[PDB]
């Protein structure tokens, strides 16, 4: 019963290379997450899809559904994600970190698993 | 990005923003596609044609009928029958 799945990644993995033409492939997706900065809400929410790029760079894109700007970032080390409390906690190098609060608190450990298991050498 | 783009690609983008990746706690449910629908038609509306001025501007039934014509898997991918998506919009 594999086929409807088949054609909505592909229809999914169409839509992402229109907007950034490097991705490569899907690697999964959580229907519902918003981002958070310091915490406060951005703008930005809506489909998370976890990415693979051209150069084998982990990354992740949100279609924003309040406006056509979407996020789109990587995950450099498996190191840089953490889960503290009801956020998926997503740190870059010198302090720079963005909290990803998914609607639905089974996705947290369940990309978390994800983000790991692509980033596993 | 917007820019330049065809009916056919907006409507793909359409459907993957705001149709194609329900949580299953939301499939199933004919208001839930509804409001996802007008959600994604406000987008279209507000945002996309801001960006693309040839694209045409269209009531709400017209664009679902154009979004469900481009793609008859939203119904499946949603759990959600066109009889009774429409006997609520009648
Ligand atoms: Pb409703």
């Amino acid at each position: 019963m594999e086929d409807e799945n088949i054609l909505r990644n592909a229809v999914n993995l169409q839509v992402l290379k229109f907007h950034y033409p490097e991705i490569e492939s899907i690697i999964d997706i959580a229907s519902h997450v918003a981002v958070y900065q310091f915490w406060l809400k951005t703008s930005i929410e809506g489909t998370f899809f976890l990415v693979k790029d051209q150069r084998a760079r982990v990354g992740y894109v949100i279609l924003n559904r309040n406006s056509p700007e979407n996020l789109y970032l990587f995950i450099n080390h498996p190191s840089n994600v953490h889960l503290v409390d009801r956020y998926l906690i997503h740190r870059t190098e010198n302090q720079h970190v963005v909290g990803l609060w998914m609607f639905d608190p089974n996705d947290m450990s369940r990309i978390f698993n994800i983000v790991k298991e692509s980033l596993l050498r | 990005s917007f820019t330049n783009a065809t009916f056919s690609q907006v409507l793909d983008d359409l459907s993957a923003r705001f149709i194609l990746n329900l949580p299953a706690e939301e499939q199933s449910s004919v208001e839930r596609l509804c409001f996802q629908i007008e959600q994604a038609h406000w987008f279209y509306e507000d945002f996309i044609r801001a960006q693309n001025d040839q694209l045409p501007s269209l009531g709400l039934r017209v664009f679902s009928a154009k979004l469900f014509a481009h793609c008859p898997l939203l119904w499946k991918w949603s759990k959600v029958h066109e009889e009774a998506f429409d006997d609520f919009l009648r």
